[PDB]
């Protein structure tokens, strides 16, 4: 004797040594990506080509 | 062979259901209803073939065979 089993349900597991189909499907994927930037440039000048007289001891 | 096609007219899958009484035993007949399951369109003048009884727990109790009485 097996004990009482239900007609119109479905077959599940319930007890120990019932038997169970596992369909394997993993799909995992994580990303991560990141970034930073700094930058800075100065130029700076100053020119007498020609110096008046009055302006020459300066 | 498997790959065949069977159309048949006069054949009919049904449900056989019977009580069970206190105190049964074996040799003794009881009294069973038969019910069409799919599609059929009468049982006036059909015969049941052997149908084995079963019990909540799935064990055999009763062997089934004889005529169909339809009220018609």
């Amino acid at each position: 004797n097996y004990g009482y089993q239900p007609l119109f349900e479905d077959r599940r597991p319930r007890n120990i040594g019932d038997t169970l189909t596992i369909v394997l499907q993993e799909n995992v994927s994580a990303s991560k990506s990141s970034s930073a930037n700094a930058s800075r440039d100065g130029k700076t000048s100053f020119g007498f080509d020609t110096v008046p007289r009055y302006l020459q001891g300066l | 062979p498997t790959g065949t096609n069977m159309q048949l007219k006069n054949v009919a899958a049904v449900m056989v259901t019977a009580s069970y009484p206190p105190f049964a035993r074996q040799g003794q007949t009881i009294d069973v209803v038969v019910s069409s399951m799919g599609n059929a369109k009468s049982l006036r003048g059909g015969t049941l073939l052997m149908t084995p009884l079963k019990g909540v727990d799935s064990q055999v109790y009763a062997l089934a065979q004889g005529n169909i009485l339809v009220g018609g």
